[PDB]
């Protein structure tokens, strides 16, 4: 599986 | 031999489409470290986080996911975690002229967004147990970029998401601001499956290391975060300034062009001043250089062998906008084709196509700017974009593009009457 980065 | 797959989401942060081609922090990088390995790069988009992981852990699936994840556990050993090569924090996120949430307990009796099967919905269900008071929602149907504009235009009271994607994306939502940290900083990494060779996992972690000490990492998180792709509007002043100091060195470079191309020179000096303010030394970390902001592989398409030439820079700049007007579906008219023309030279061609494919589908004129004007900020929304060919765009920013040209070629003309 959980985690919205980058 | 192939051919390394790689999972990812369509988004600004980790991996997009634009107008010379892929691009992105976590495609560069992963195409930095297929090239290691000797082997072709295959970018699959998952249709959001619950997708990417279960992808992933699939008999049949991609080797890795780059995608911005925050790791979740040393254990599970199902999806097991690269090092690290990012470290950000998540920040509630709120609207400038409602009250500033000081510290968590304040985000109750608020509507908040989070995507569905994030770190930071995690976070959250956490909070919920102190908390019960607590209500949040989560979609499938949104990334980071529509979370922030939902803030931004007030459809949404908060949202919690990683410092580093508010920091690409800040500058485009002027109302967004920053509440609080919320946690600490956490690395960023790459997941694999679990888990029983370590083989590829062993290349990954050797690559990222090395990339942090030959430090790429640190060239990437500055080629990609903080900058603004098309410039504000300048105002009279300024404009009228630029117009007796600056105009005057490049008018006839500008008015010959015209002549070759059969156009009216006036809109490509305003092409010129959207781009560089008519500044031949000017450049961009996006590789963009010259009075009429090119690339290498544009410059070099158009006879452009010193991109600092402002004489050779307006002429292949020039060249490059009546090229892909000439190519624009005949059934686009002038002026509109036009505006297309500049809506392309901006965001390319191939988005600008799915504008006019989603404008016929929503009953619209592919064939009207007025009309594609509006399905372009659209491409910025997940929603949207996915049901698109080529995903997601900043559209919005081609639309300010257009919108700035076109004012600057409207003071141009009328100062250059009768
Ligand atoms: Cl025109």
């Amino acid at each position: 599986x959980a985690x919205k980065x980058x | 031999e192939g051919v390394l797959r790689v999972i990812t989401r369509n988004s600004p942060a980790t991996y997009f489409q634009d107008r010379n081609g892929e691009t992105g922090f976590e495609y560069e990088l992963a195409k930095r470290f297929a090239e290691r390995l000797g082997v072709e790069l295959k970018i699959e988009t998952a249709d959001n986080l619950d997708d990417l992981y279960a992808q992933l852990s699939r008999e049949g699936g991609p080797a890795l996911a780059a995608a911005g994840l925050t790791p979740g556990r040393e254990d599970d050993a199902s999806v097991r975690y690269s090092h690290t090569y990012l470290d950000v924090t998540p920040q509630i996120i709120y609207r400038n002229g409602q009250q500033r949430p000081t510290r968590p307990e304040d985000l109750v009796g608020k509507r908040i967004m989070v995507l569905k099967g994030s770190s930071h919905a995690e976070q959250l269900a956490e909070l919920k147990k102190q908390y019960p008071e607590l209500k949040y929602e989560e979609s499938d149907a949104v990334e980071v970029v529509d979370l922030l504009r939902m803030v931004d235009v007030g459809d949404i009271d908060l949202t919690l998401v990683d410092s580093n994607e508010l920091a690409m994306n800040q500058v485009y939502f002027p109302n967004v601001r920053v509440a609080f940290d919320f946690g600490e900083a956490r690395g960023l990494a790459w997941a694999l499956p679990g888990g029983d060779d370590d083989s590829l996992m062993n290349e990954v972690n050797a690559f990222l290391d090395q990339a942090k000490k030959e430090g790429l990492l640190q060239r990437l998180k500055d080629r990609y975060y903080g900058h603004v792709d098309v410039l504000g509007y300048v105002g009279a002043y300024t404009f009228t300034q630029h117009l007796q100091q600056r105009l005057p060195r490049y008018e006839s470079h500008f008015k010959q062009s015209g002549k070759q191309k059969d156009t009216d020179w006036r809109l490509l000096a305003a092409i010129g001043y959207q781009e560089s303010l008519w500044q031949p030394g000017a450049t961009s970390k996006t590789g963009v250089r010259g009075l009429m902001m090119l690339t290498n592989r544009t410059a070099q398409a158009m006879g452009v062998s010193n991109r600092l030439d402002p004489k050779q820079s307006i002429q292949g700049g020039s060249k490059y906008f009546v090229q892909i007007r000439s190519e624009l579906p005949e059934s686009i008219k002038e002026p509109d084709r036009s505006w297309f023309a500049l809506a392309a030279y901006n965001i390319g061609g191939a988005h600008l196509e799915d504008a006019r494919k989603m404008a016929e589908k929503e009953g619209l004129n592919p064939n009207k700017w007025l009309d594609v004007k509006k399905m372009l900020p659209r491409l910025a929304q997940k929603q949207w974009y996915a049901k698109t060919r080529y995903g997601y765009a900043r559209g919005g920013e081609t639309v300010h593009f257009v919108q700035n040209v076109r004012r600057y070629y409207d003071i141009l003309t009328w100062v250059t009457q009768p």
